[PDB]
C-alpha cells in the first residue's frame, strides 16, 4: 500500500534523503542509499515478519547467517547507507537485504532457524574503534575503552611501572610473553609494542620474535638517530611498525635530523602536534612527508578554554619530571604551545593528520578517543563551514573523513586492516550500535567477533532489561572461552612461525600483522594531505603555503555535560 | 536542538510496487479474535475466518511489513492481498502446500 | 543485612540520586543521568511508603519540569522504569514522558 | 539423663512434633520424624562431640563422607524430617545418623579425618531450585538466581539481543557452541534450548546434535501447527523436551488447533495462564491434558493489588511491540486478564499447575521464583484453608506440593531428575541451608556439588565472619577449576556421542538428558490434577466442573518489605 | 661536581647516615650502607640516565635483567641498605649497582632493551609477608592480605563451613584436591594444612599424599596426646610441619602432658599467648623449649585499652560456643587474661616469640598482620627503650627483629624459605614497595613473581594514573595465565612425586616444602630466645627468671586513625 | 542512565566525601583519606557549576586549613588531582599544597 515518510522512519528507521543529527552536535548525516525493497523489510517481534515460512526460511545453518542486524544505518568511510547486516562465523558476511528467498525478493542475507536477530532500526552501526596508543598501566583500561566503542587496543606496558607510565613499551621476551598470556583475559583485540630504543639489531629481533607487532622509539629511553635507524632497519626486515616519540630536547639534533635519520622509511609519528612529546617546537612539520603516518593523542582535541591550564602538571607526572628542577620545568613548558594546539584541529579537518588515539593515562584519556574526534569535527564545522569535498546539504564527507581517523587508518598503519577496521565482508564482526541521541558518547551494544561483549543493562532481577539502574555490564562475549573465541591476539609473522602461541599456550584466536612497511600517507583514507607546512622558531606560528593556520578555543562542547554524571 | 533528531523529508513511500494484488471479503465466524501478520500465507489462516481460500493462494496482506489486521468475533471486512515473491515456495503455516506455488 | 546483588545495585541508584538532589538544590538545570536518577529514586521511596503503582505512574511525571533540566533532556527520556518492593512484593513502575 | 524439649530444640534444632513457622508467612511445618538416637547427636565445636576417638572415627577417606550437615531439618517432596546428611564425591551419600561406629550406635554416616562439618541445627535444608524458563539476556542472572537458592538454570539466549529479549532460544550451532563454552564460567548447572520454530527437521536435528537439551517454540518466530509438529517429531526421536509459547493472535488457529497439532505428544507449556503468552483467552485450558506439563512464570504469582497495573508496559518492552500501533496494543491487552490471573493461584493450590519458573527479564523476575511460590502457598492457605490431603494440625502437605513445583517437577519435565531435583542418594549435592526466619528469602549457605558456592559474608578483615556489612559473596565453589568440578553442563544424548564436550573443550562435568518423552502429567509429584476446566470466551471466567474458580488480590504479602532494603 | 645532602636525598632517596621515620611511629631507621657510586645513580624519565648508549646497554635479553628497582632502600633481616635490585625470570637476580658496563663503573645489574624500570628512589622495599595462620573462610581474604603486603598464605579451610570457621583444616583428599584447584585463581602463593586430629597414621598419610604441606592439630577436633603423637610421627616421615592449638580445657592433661606427648619433636605452636586457644592459663610457657616455633595471632597485638572488652564475644562466635551454657562461657573466660596478653608484647620484643600471623576471621584480622607487628615494636620502644643489641642512634636492630617475624621466620617454620621469605638472590621476586609515610599501612606497589599484582590506581579514564579516586585494583600479575606463572602452589614431597599437579591439572608453578623437621628455635632469625618462663596458676602472672613480665595498654596507636576512612 | 565505569568510580569518591563532610560538621579533625575526598568532591562540583580549571586550582587550597585536620596530614598531601566534566569536556585540576 502506501505509508507516510514519518511513520516509515518511526518503524524502520530513516531512508534515502532523511537526515539525522549526531548526538547534540551540529553535524547532520543524510542517508545516501537504502538496500531494501519497500514493503519487504524484516522486523522481529510478536506477530512480525521474521517467523517460520515468512521472513525466516527452511535452510540449514550452513546456508544462513548466525546473526542479522536489521534495518541498520551504517556510517563507515565508504558510505552512509541503510541496510541489513549479516554475520556468519564471527565475521561480516554481507551488507544487503535479509529475509527468506522462498517468499521475498532480492534476499542476499538468508535468515533461518540458526539465525539470531538484533533490531537496529533507528540505530546507527559503526565498526569498532582502534586505539594505537595504549599504555598498559592497568587492565581496567580495556573495559573503559570497550564501553566507549573501541574494540582493538595496540600499545605496550607491564602495569603501573615507571617505564610504562612514560612509554608504550613491553620490554623484552619475558614481559612480552607475560603480557601476551594476560591478554587472553581482556575483551578487546590486542597487539603489543616492544622497546625499540637500542643500537644493537639483535636485541630488537628477539622482541619481535617473542611476539610484538611493532617497536616504540621513545625519547625517555633515548630517541637518537642511531636508535631510530636501528629500529627501522629491523622493522623493514620483519614487517612490523615503528611508532615514534621524538627528541623534544633537540639533544641529538633538530626535527630535520630525525627526519633524515628516518630516511624515507615508513613510520607512525605519535602525538604529532608535540604536547605529548617531540622536537620543540616543530615536530608538527612531519605531516608534510609521504612516509609519515601522523596521529594526535586526545587531550589537545579540540582546542578549548581550559586546555592550556591543565597541561603543565599533567606533563610532569607523565614523564617523572621534577618541578623544582628548572631544566625539567623549562622543557615541559616548551612542549605546550597554544599555536600548535590550535593548528592541530584545522590540520585534522584538512586531512593532514590521519589518526586519533588516546595515550592512555600518560597524557591521554582512554575512554575519550571517539568522543573527542567528533567534538573536533563539530568545532571545525562551526568555525570553517563545509569542506570543499561536501556534496549536498549535509556533513556526510566530513563524517567519513573523521570516522576513518579511529577505524580504518589506525588499522592500515599497523598492518591489521585485513582483520578489522571497517564494516566490509570478511572482516571480524566488531560492531558498535548507537542510538542517534548518544552517538559517540554511550553505545547501545558493543559486539566482539559476533557476540555482544558489553552493553547497558538494567536491574538484573527486573521483569524486563530496561528498569533502573542501567549501567554497563560484561556480557557473554566477555566470558571465559567465549571471549577467547571472539578476540584476536596479533603477532608478528616471526612469532607466529616460531610457535609462540603454542609455547605460551595462548587460548585466543591469533592474527598476524603484515603490510606495515608499504603503507604511506597517500594510503590514509580521506586523510592523505601533505601540506607545505612551516613553524616559526620564535613565535611558534604554524603556516601552510604561507597562510596562518589557527582556530579559536571552545568555551562549551557537545557530548559533554548533558551526558555525564561527573 | 534535540539530540539525535531526525529531519525526515515529507512525502510517502509506495510499498510492494509492481506486484499482483487482489481484494477479498473476510468474516470471522469464531467466538475469539484473530489477528493476521503482514507476511503470513493468507490461505492458511485460522479456519474460523471465512473467505475464498482459493483466491488467497500464494498471497499475504498488502500492508506495511510488521503490521497486522485484527478481526474481532463476527467481524467482516475487505482486505487487499499481494502475491508472494522469491521462489514462491510456501513452507510451514498449517502445512497445506509445503512446496512451490 | 544479607544484601543480595539487587539490593546492592539499588544502592548505586540511590547514591546517583543524592548527587542530582544536591545539584538541583544549588539551582542547576539537571542533565540526562541526573534526571533519570532523581525521578527513579523518588519512585523507590514511594513504594517504601506503600503508594500504589497507579499513583506513582502519575506522581512521577511531576518531579521535574522542562525548566529544571537542560535542553534536549526531556526528549532523551521518553519514559522511566524502576522496580521496588511494594507491600505486595516487587512491582514495575513505568512513567511515560516524566518531564514536561 | 533428661533434658526439656525447649532446651533440646535450642541445642539441636526441633524434633518430632515441634512446629516451625516458615519466614513471616502463616505456613507451619511439623517435624514428622527424627533419625537420631537421643543423647548421641553429633555437635561440632570446642569440647563438643566431633573429635578424635569420640564422634570422629579412625577410618580412611574411602570409608567416610567428605561433608556432613549435622542436625538438619529436611524439607523435601518426600518428607519433613530431622536427620544428618552425608555428602561424598559431590553427591548425596546418605540421610541418617552420623558419627563414629566405634563408640556410637546406629551410625549410618561415618565421620572421619577426611570429613568437613556444616552445623545445620536450627536450620532448614532443601534441594537447590531449578528454573526452566531462563532468557540468557545477561550473565549476571546466574549470580542473582544462585543467591535466591536456584542451582540449575535451563533456558536460551545469546545476550541482550532482540531475539533473546523475547524468546528463550540460542539459535544454531555457532551460538549454541559459544554459549556452552561461556557456561563453564557460571556457578549453576546449565542446559540450553534451541530455536524450534522451523518446518524442516534437519535444521532442528543440527541444533540438537550441537548440544541443546530442548527446543523452544515461540510465537515471535511463528508458533504454527507445521512448526509445532516438526519440533515434536524431532523431540520424539532425539529424547529432548519441547517448551511451548503458543499463538496468542489465534492467527493459525485457536487453542484446540494447537492441541490437535501436538497430537498427544509430551510438551512443557510455558506460562500456561497466558499473560506471558499463549492463545487468548483460553491457553489455560491446556492443564486438563495428560501430555501437557504446565508451568507458571512469576510476575502473576500471586494475584495482588498492583499486578494488573504493571503488566501492560512490561508486555510491550518484552515483545518489541509498538504502543502507537493499535493492533500491537490490542493484542497486549488481550493477554492481561484478571480472571485467569486470579484462577492461576487456585489451580496451583489444587495441583493442576505443576511448575513455577521466572521468565527472566522477559516478563519475569530471576531472583523471585522460590519467594513467589511460597507467597502463593500463604495466600492460598489464608483464603482456602487446609488442603483435603492435610493430616494433623500443620501445613506439611501443602508445603510438599509447593516445594515440588521448583525442584523435582522441573527436573522430571526436562529429563535431568537422575542428576538433580531433590535430596536423594546419588544425586548431585546441590543444597540450600536456610534459617527459619529467612526461609525462601535469603539463604544462609548455597552448596554446589559438595562445595559452598555463595553465602552471606561479613567484613573480610574482621576478627570473625559475622561483622557488618554482611552481603552475598562468591566462595571457593564458584572459583576457576573448583567451579568446573562442581557444576554440570547438560547435553543431548546426540551431542554427548558426537564428542561436543571434547571438541569445544568444555571443562565442566557433563550430564546427559533422558526421559523427556515419557513424562506425563501423572508423573508430576503432588501436582497431577487434570481438571475439567473451561474458559468463557466473552467473560474470560474460568470454571472447573462448572464451578467458578477465583481468588482475591493481596494488599500486603509476607517475604516482602520486612526483608529487602529496596 | 658536588651536591648538598638534602638535595641528594630529594633526588635519589636517602644515603648512608640519613634516618627515616617509619610511618607515624617513633621508630627511625638509619641507612647502613649504599651500594652506589656517587654520580652514577640510574634515573629514568625524560632526558634522564636510562637511555640507549647511556644508562642502558646493548646486551641481549639473556645478559640483562627483566626488571630493575632503582635507588631502593631495602629493609630486610640482614640489613637496611640503599641499592638497585635486579629481577630476572621472576626471581631476585642481584642487589647492587645497575646500569651500563659500557660507560659506567661497578655495574653488577646490567640494564638493556629487555629491561623494565620501577623507580624506587625515596621508597622502602621489603619482601612480601607470609601469614601461616589462614582460615580459608572466603576467597576475598587473598585480596585483602595482598593489599596489606602479604604474598604467601598458608592455612586450611573449605569455605564458610563450621569446621573451617573454627579450625585451619582442609579435611581429606577430595576437599584438598578441590582447594588446590581453586588456589590457581588466587594472586598469592598458597600451601594447605590438613586435619591432623586422628590416631590412625594412614588417614594422615592420605592427606599428605593428596597435597597438604602440614597438619593442624586443633582442640575442636580433639587435641589429645594420642592424636598429637600420631600427627608428629607422620610429620617426621613425610617432612611436613605440624601446627598446634592445644587442649584449653586441660581435659586430657595439662600443658606439661602435651609437651611430653610432643616429645622434643618440631612443632609450630599457634597463638602461644593463649587467647586464641591453648592450655589455660599456661600454654605460653611453650616458648621456653628448643623444638617449639612460637607465633602470635594478631588481635592481642599490641595490648590496648579496648583489647579485653572485645575478646569474649569474638571467642564465642569463633568456636561455636553457647553463651547460655555456663561451661561454654567459663572456658571462654579462662582464655582471656590481661596478664598473658600484656606479657606477650614484651616476649616479642625479647625474641621469645618468633612469628606473627592473623588467624583470619577466627579471632584475627587478615589485613593487619604487618600493621600490628609494627604497632607492637612502637609500643615496646616507647615503654622499654632501646634493645640491648642496638648500635648507634636508631632502631635498626629492633626493626630487623620484627620484620623477621612475618617474613623469614614463617618461611623457615613451614619449609618454604628456599623459595620466599626474604630479599636474597634466587628467591621468588615477591616484593612490596612502600612510601615512608605509609610504611606497613598502605603499599605503593605489590610485586608477585616479577609482575605487579595489585597497586593503588586512580581514575581509569584520567590523563594520568594519579587523579582521584585512588584505590587498590588488580593488575596484570593477577590476571589469568600471567597469574599462574607468577604464583606458587606448595605441595608435600609425596604429592609432587605422585603427580598430583598433573592429575588435578594445576596451572600454577609448583614448589615443594622441605626442612620442616630440622628447624628449631635457635634457627629463628633474631628471635631465638628460650626464656626460663613461668605462669602463676592462681594469679596468671608471667615471670622470666623470677622477674615479672608486663606492659601497659595503649590508649592511642600509630598506623590507625590517620590512615583509614573507617 | 547508562553509567560508564568512570561515572560509577566517581560515585565512590562522592560517597567518601559525604563521610568526611559529616565528620567535619561534628567538629572532628579530618584524617588523610577524609581530607583528600572532601577537597576532591569540592572540585568536581566546581566543574559541574562551570568554574574554570584556573579558578579551581586556587579555590581548592581554601577548603580545609591546617587546624581542621590531624597532625602530619598536610604533609601527606603535597597535591590533589581530580578530573571532571567541565562545559568544555574532561579536564584535570591539580591543587598544589591544598592544606595550609
Ligand atoms: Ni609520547
Ligand atoms: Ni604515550
Ligand atoms: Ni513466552
Ligand atoms: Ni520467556
Ligand atoms: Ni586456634
Ligand atoms: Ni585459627
Amino acid at each position: 500500500s502506501n505509508i507516510s515518510r514519518q511513520a516509515y522512519a518511526d518503524m524502520f528507521g530513516p531512508t534515502v534523503g532523511d537526515k539525522v543529527r549526531l548526538a547534540d552536535t551540529e553535524l547532520w548525516i543524510e542517508v545516501e542509499d537504502d538496500l531494501t525493497t519497500y514493503g519487504e523489510e524484516v522486523k522481529f517481534g510478536g506477530g512480525k515478519v521474521i517467523r517460520d515460512g515468512m521472513g525466516q526460511g527452511q535452510m540449514l545453518a550452513a546456508d544462513c547467517v548466525d546473526l542479522v542486524l536489521t534495518n541498520a544505518l551504517i556510517v563507515d568511510h565508504w558510505g552512509i547507507v541503510k541496510a541489513d547486516i549479516g554475520v556468519k562465523d564471527g565475521r561480516i558476511f554481507a551488507i544487503g537485504k535479509a529475509g527468506n528467498p522462498d517468499i521475498q525478493p532480492n534476499v542476499t542475507i538468508p535468515i533461518g532457524a540458526a539465525t539470531e536477530v538484533i533490531a537496529a532500526e533507528g540505530k546507527i552501526v559503526t565498526a569498532g574503534g582502534i586505539d594505537t596508543h595504549i599504555h598498559w598501566i592497568c587492565p581496567q583500561q580495556a573495559e573503559e575503552a570497550l564501553v566507549s566503542g573501541v574494540t582493538t587496543m595496540v600499545g605496550g606496558g607491564t602495569g603501573p611501572a615507571a617505564g610504562t607510565h612514560a612509554t608504550t613499551c613491553t620490554p623484552g621476551p619475558w614481559y612480552i610473553s607475560r603480557m601476551l598470556q594476560a591478554a587472553d583475559s581482556l575483551p578487546v583485540n590486542i597487539g603489543l609494542l616492544g622497546k625499540g630504543n637500542v643500537s644493537q639489531p639483535d636485541a630488537l629481533r628477539e622482541q619481535v620474535a617473542a611476539g610484538v607487532i611493532g617497536l616504540k622509539i621513545h625519547e625517555d629511553w633515548g630517541a637518537t638517530p642511531a636508535a631510530i635507524d636501528c629500529a627501522l632497519t629491523v622493522a623493514d626486515e620483519m614487517d612490523i611498525q615503528v611508532a615514534l616519540h621524538s627528541d623534544t630536547l633537540n639533544e641529538s639534533g633538530f626535527v630535520e635530523d630525525t627526519l633524515a635519520a628516518i630516511g624515507g622509511r615508513t613510520i607512525h609519528t605519535f602525538h604529532t602536534e608535540g604536547a605529548g612529546g617531540g622536537h620543540a617546537p616543530d615536530i608538527i612539520t612531519a605531516c608534510a612527508h609521504p612516509n609519515i603516518l601522523p596521529s594526535s593523542t586526545n587531550p589537545t582535541l579540540p582546542y578549548t578554554l581550559n586546555t592550556i591550564d591543565e597541561h603543565l602538571d599533567m606533563l610532569m607526572v607523565a614523564h617523572h619530571l621534577d618541578p623544582d628542577i628548572a631544566e625539567d620545568v623549562a622543557f615541559a613548558e616548551s612542549r605546550i604551545r597554544r599555536e600548535t594546539i590550535a593548528a592541530e584541529d584545522v590540520l585534522h579537518d584538512l586531512g593532514a593528520f590521519s589518526l586519533t588515539s588516546s595515550d592512555s593515562q600518560a597524557m591521554g584519556r582512554v575512554g575519550e578517543v571517539i568522543l573527542r574526534t567528533w567534538q573536533v569535527a563539530h568545532r571545525m564545522k562551526v568555525q570553517r563551514g563545509a569542506l570543499a569535498e561536501e556534496t549536498g546539504d549535509n556533513d556526510n564527507f566530513r563524517v567519513k573523513r573523521y570516522i576513518a581517523k579511529y577505524t580504518i587508518n589506525p588499522a592500515l598503519t599497523h598492518g591489521i586492516a585485513h582483520e578489522v577496521g571497517s564494516i566490509e565482508v570478511g572482516k571480524l564482526a566488531d560492531l558498535v550500535v548507537w542510538s542517534p541521541a548518544f552517538f559517540g558518547v554511550k553505545p547501545a551494544t558493543v559486539i566482539k567477533g559476533g557476540m555482544i561483549a558489553i552493553a547497558p543493562m538494567g536491574d538484573i532481577n527486573a521483569s524486563i532489561p530496561t528498569p533502573q539502574p542501567v549501567h554497563y555490564r560484561p556480557m557473554f562475549g566477555a566470558l571465559g572461552s567465549a571471549r577467547h573465541h571472539c578476540r584476536l591476539t596479533f603477532l608478528s609473522q616471526a612469532a607466529a612461525a616460531n610457535g609462540v602461541a603454542e609455547r605460551l599456550n595462548l587460548r585466543s584466536a591469533i592474527a598476524v600483522v603484515k603490510g606495515c612497511r608499504t603503507v604511506q600517507k597517500a594510503d590514509m583514507v580521506h586523510n592523505s594531505l601533505q601540506p607545505n607546512i612551516t613553524v616559526d622558531a620564535q613565535t611558534y606560528e604554524v603556516r601552510v603555503d604561507g597562510e596562518l593556520i589557527t582556530s579559536e578555543p571552545a568555551d562549551v562542547l557537545p557530548m559533554a555535560q548533558r551526558y555525564f554524571l561527573f | 536542538m534535540i539530540p539525535g533528531e531526525y529531519h525526515v523529508k515529507p512525502g510517502q513511500i509506495a510499498l510492494n510496487t509492481g506486484r499482483a494484488t487482489c481484494r477479498v471479503v473476510v468474516e470471522n465466524h469464531g467466538d475469539r479474535p484473530i489477528q493476521v501478520g503482514s507476511h503470513y500465507h493468507f490461505a492458511e489462516v485460522n479456519p474460523a475466518l471465512k473467505f475464498d481460500r482459493q483466491q488467497a493462494a500464494g498471497y499475504r496482506l498488502n500492508i506495511p511489513a510488521g503490521t497486522a489486521v485484527r478481526f474481532e468475533p463476527g467481524q467482516k471486512r475487505e482486505v487487499e492481498l499481494v502475491a508472494f515473491a522469491g521462489h514462491r515456495a510456501v513452507f510451514g503455516f498449517r502445512g497445506e502446500v509445503m512446496g512451490p506455488l | 543485612m544479607e544484601l543480595t546483588p539487587r539490593e546492592k545495585d539499588k544502592l548505586l541508584l540511590f547514591t546517583a540520586a543524592l548527587v542530582a538532589e544536591r545539584r538541583l538544590a544549588r539551582g542547576l538545570k539537571l542533565n540526562y543521568p541526573e534526571s533519570v536518577a532523581l525521578i527513579s529514586a523518588f519512585i523507590m521511596e514511594g513504594a517504601r511508603d506503600g503508594k500504589s503503582v497507579a499513583s506513582l505512574m502519575e506522581e512521577g511525571r511531576h518531579v521535574l519540569t522542562r525548566e529544571q533540566v537542560m535542553e534536549g533532556v526531556p526528549e532523551m527520556i521518553p519514559d522511566i522504569q524502576v522496580e521496588a518492593t511494594f507491600p505486595d512484593g516487587s512491582k514495575l513502575v513505568t512513567v511515560h514522558n516524566p518531564i514536561i
